[PDB]
């Protein structure tokens, strides 16, 4: 249901109920549609139409699903309304398909994080550190680009980010968006007691 | 962080920078292990329930304030409001009249052999 | 009938069918061949539909001042008798003073008092504003909805100054060009221009159609059924003056 | 597919997205300023493209 | 533009005539001149084309 916004699926229902009444209402007002089906020696007044308010309505949702239907518009007056319902459900389709095929591969293009280079271009992600610890002081003299641009994250935005203590940094990573860097050993301890963790990188 | 029970905070400034300004924030707090009514923010410290969700961030990181806000659901209903619950309404208004009108034409008027003009 | 034979045509474009049923084998070929015409078109409509929704590719307004010279939708700014200001009023290339043109005779709005007040009338209306090229340079890296369009103007130049005669103007100049060659220049200047993580931007998913994208099937369907309805009073006079 | 990955494909644009493009070669006047500029640059990507 | 050169009026080694050209260089910058004889020079016989 999701690529058409829900006040989209609530006017499409309602044009359905709409345009099915206003082509019901045309098919008994109509002159030119009034035919006669006699196979014998016509005129005796069997001169009829085809369209119910049950018949109107099941050329609505007919031609909306793309199938058809044998209620076969046929005075000019009724089928310009045949001429756009088709029309209204030729780009609804047509843009149902074409969305849902953005939402199936924008989920297959974005790549997860899976190396600390793609942490240093998420500042929408937030870093991580022990305060003070074997970490915090690899980065502060560390001389790879990469990793002095993450300590100039941690650096200039001190203040929330280099958080205090191992088991206090699991849990920012538990409710937040953390990236929290320690010693690879304590992730795998870590990782394989609390499941719904992981480790990403090398 | 202050480890004893009261703390004495001091301005000074003079005639050469009497326009200054700062703006504090206290909170008392105890060690762990940490009992009810006490959210245990993790920042060694327990604040008093009377902190949570007031809008002071206090044990520094948003912990009280983060995860805490009520709202509300149903996408479907998070339009039946002012304009644009309106504009549903008004084409609701056109819709249903033509509904309406649509059932008097059926009934009143048959299909099986009659004349070529009626209808509204 | 002609009626009938053009309700064939759109009967088999809009992909629906209808009865009008190709019986011989001369029509049967404009059968088979206006079937496969719409099944091309809806084929690449579709496709390329799905190409839209899946990579935004957004184009741009103004691109060049001159360019900005014919947009009077698109008003200017400059901060207030500043140099860009003054670069403007006594300038001669007819673009420039066309430029001088607007912000002259309307003043009033336009001419702004600061530079970061200037900054706001861009990101809150549709506003051009001429400050100096480095500054955008360190505004557009740390604000990343905004950018830089078109080029550089005039050229000035920054310069470490000395007293009226003193032999710190030469032997600095020695000094300077060699930091230029040597990259340190450069460097500083990619330490403090450098912006705070401005890559945030990607293809993102639309997340819907709303009426704002596809909004104008709902006009041409209630423009179809009010011109129904002119038609559908047609045949009640034509019908009934050919009946009497 | 055709149509959207022609439109992902964007044009070489900006020296360090031709430091990528090793399908499309470079070059230099033999050794002028510019040739004489790379071989004793710092930056990354320079180097890379006197590499 | 990757790297920042320029190009110069030239002089002897100490002269008068470094200093007062720069005067007269940096007026007619401001002048619009020098830019107005680049648009003479630089300036090519019909490309435009409108892209
Ligand atoms: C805001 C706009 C409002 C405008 C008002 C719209 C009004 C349009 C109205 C439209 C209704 C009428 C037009 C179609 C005819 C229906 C066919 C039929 O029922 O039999 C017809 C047979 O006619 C024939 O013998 C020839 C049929 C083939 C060609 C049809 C005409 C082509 C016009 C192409 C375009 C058409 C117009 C397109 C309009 C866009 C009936 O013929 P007859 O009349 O009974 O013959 C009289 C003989 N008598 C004197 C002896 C009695
Ligand atoms: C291609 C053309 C086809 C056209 C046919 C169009 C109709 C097709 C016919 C039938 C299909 C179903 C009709 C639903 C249409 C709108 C609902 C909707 O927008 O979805 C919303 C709710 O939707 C639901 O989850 C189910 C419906 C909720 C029940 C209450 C409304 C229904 C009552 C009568 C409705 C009509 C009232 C007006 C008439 C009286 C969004 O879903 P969600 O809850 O957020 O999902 C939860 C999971 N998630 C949060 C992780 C994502
Ligand atoms: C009973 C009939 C059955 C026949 C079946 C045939 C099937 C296919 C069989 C074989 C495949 C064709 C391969 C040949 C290569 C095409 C050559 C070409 O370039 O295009 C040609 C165009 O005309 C064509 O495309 C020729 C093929 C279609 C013929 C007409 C449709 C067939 C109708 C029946 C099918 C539907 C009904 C279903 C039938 C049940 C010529 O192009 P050009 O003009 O030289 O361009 C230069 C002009 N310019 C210089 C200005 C640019
Ligand atoms: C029988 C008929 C009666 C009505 C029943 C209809 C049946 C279906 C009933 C309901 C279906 C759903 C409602 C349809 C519109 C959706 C609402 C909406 O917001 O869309 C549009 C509003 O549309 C308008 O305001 C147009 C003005 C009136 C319509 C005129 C139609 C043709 C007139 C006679 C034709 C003459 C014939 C030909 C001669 C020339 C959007 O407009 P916007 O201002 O761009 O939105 C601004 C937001 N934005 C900038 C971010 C995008
Ligand atoms: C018998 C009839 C034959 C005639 C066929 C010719 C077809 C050619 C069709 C269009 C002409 C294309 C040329 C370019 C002009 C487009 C500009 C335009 O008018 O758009 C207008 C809307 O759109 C319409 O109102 C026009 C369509 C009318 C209803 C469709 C019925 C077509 C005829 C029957 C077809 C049935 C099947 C075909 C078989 C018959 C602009 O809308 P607006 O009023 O400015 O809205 C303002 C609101 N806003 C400010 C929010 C934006
Ligand atoms: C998308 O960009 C447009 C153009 O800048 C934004 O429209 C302006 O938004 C500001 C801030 O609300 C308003 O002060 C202006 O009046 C708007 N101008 C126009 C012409 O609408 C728009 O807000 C941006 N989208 C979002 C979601 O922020
Ligand atoms: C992991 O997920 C949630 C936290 O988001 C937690 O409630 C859940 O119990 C955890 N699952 C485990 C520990 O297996
Ligand atoms: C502070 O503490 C008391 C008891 O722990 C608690 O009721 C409340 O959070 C605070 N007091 C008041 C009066 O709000
Ligand atoms: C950039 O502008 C948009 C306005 O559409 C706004 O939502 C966003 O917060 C702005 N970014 C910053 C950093 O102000």
């Amino acid at each position: 249901l999701n690529p058409l916004s829900p006040d989209i699926w609530m006017y499409v229902l309602l044009a359905c109920l709409g345009v099915s009444c206003v082509l019901f209402v045309i098919a008994r007002f109509s002159p030119y549609e009034w035919y006669n089906p006699h196979p014998c020696n016509p005129d005796s007044d069997v001169v009829e139409n085809n369209f119910t308010l049950l018949n109107s309505f099941w050329f609505g949702v007919g031609a909306l699903m793309q199938q058809g239907s044998e209620l076969m518009p046929k005075a000019l007056s009724t089928r310009i309304v045949g001429g756009i319902w088709w029309f209204f459900t030729l780009i609804i389709i047509s843009s149902y398909t074409a969305n849902l095929a953005a939402f199936l591969t924008v989920e297959r293009m974005e790549s997860p994080i899976d190396s600390a280079d793609d942490l240093a271009k998420q500042t929408k992600i937030e870093y991580g550190a022990v305060e003070d610890g074997a970490t915090m002081t690899f980065f502060k003299k560390s001389k790879i680009s990469t990793y002095d641009k993450m300590w100039a994250f941690m650096s200039s935005r001190r203040q929330s980010v280099l958080v205090k203590s191992n088991e206090e940094g699991i849990q920012r990573v538990l409710t937040s968006d953390y990236a929290f860097l320690m010693e690879s050993t304590t992730i795998e301890f870590v990782t394989q007691r609390n499941c719904n963790l992981t480790q990403i990188g090398g | 962080m202050l480890k004893t029970g009261v703390g004495v905070i001091r301005m000074w400034a003079d005639e050469g920078s009497r326009l200054s300004r700062f703006r504090m924030l206290f909170t008392s707090f105890v060690e762990p292990p940490c009992t009810s009514s006490t959210f245990f923010c993790h920042s060694n410290m327990c604040i008093n329930n009377s902190l949570v969700c007031n809008g002071v961030q206090n044990c520094a990181y948003p912990w009280d304030e983060n995860h805490c806000k009520e709202k509300k659901k149903a996408g479907l209903f998070e339009q039946i409001t002012k304009t644009h619950g309106t504009i549903i309404g008004v084409t609701s208004g056109i819709v249903l009249v033509l509904l309406i009108i649509s059932i008097l034409v059926q009934v009143k008027q048959p299909r099986k052999k009659v004349m070529a003009c009626k209808t509204a | 009938t002609l009626l009938n034979s053009f309700w064939f045509g759109v009967g088999a474009l809009m992909q629906q069918g209808s009865e009008l049923m190709p019986k011989a084998l001369s029509t049967r070929i404009v059968g088979g061949i206006w079937w496969f015409f719409t099944l091309i078109i809806i084929s690449s409509y579709t496709a390329n539909l799905a190409a839209f929704l899946t990579v935004e590719r957004m184009e741009s307004p103004i691109d060049s001042a001159d360019d900005l010279a014919k947009q009077t939708k698109i008003e200017y700014g400059a901060v207030e008798d500043g140099a860009t200001m003054t670069f403007f009023k006594k300038s001669k290339i007819s673009t420039y003073d066309k430029m001088w043109a607007f912000m002259s005779s309307r003043r009033q709005s336009v001419l702004v008092k600061s530079n970061e007040e200037g900054i706001q009338r861009v990101l809150t209306s549709d506003y051009a504003f001429l400050m100096e090229s480095t500054t955008i340079e360190f505004v557009t890296q740390r604000n990343c909805n905004l950018t830089q369009i078109g080029g550089l103007i005039d050229s000035k130049g920054y310069g470490v100054g000395t007293p009226m005669g003193s032999p710190y103007r030469d032997k600095i100049t020695i000094a300077i060009l060699q930091l230029q060659e040597e990259g340190k220049l450069h460097m500083m200047k990619e330490k403090w221009w450098r912006g705070n993580g401005c890559p945030e931007e990607e293809s993102k998913e639309a997340s819907a159609l709303g009426v704002q994208n596809i909004g104008g099937i709902f006009i041409v369907l209630a423009a179809g059924l009010v011109l129904s309805v002119f038609v559908a009073v047609g045949e009640f006079l034509y019908k009934s003056k050919k009946n009497a």
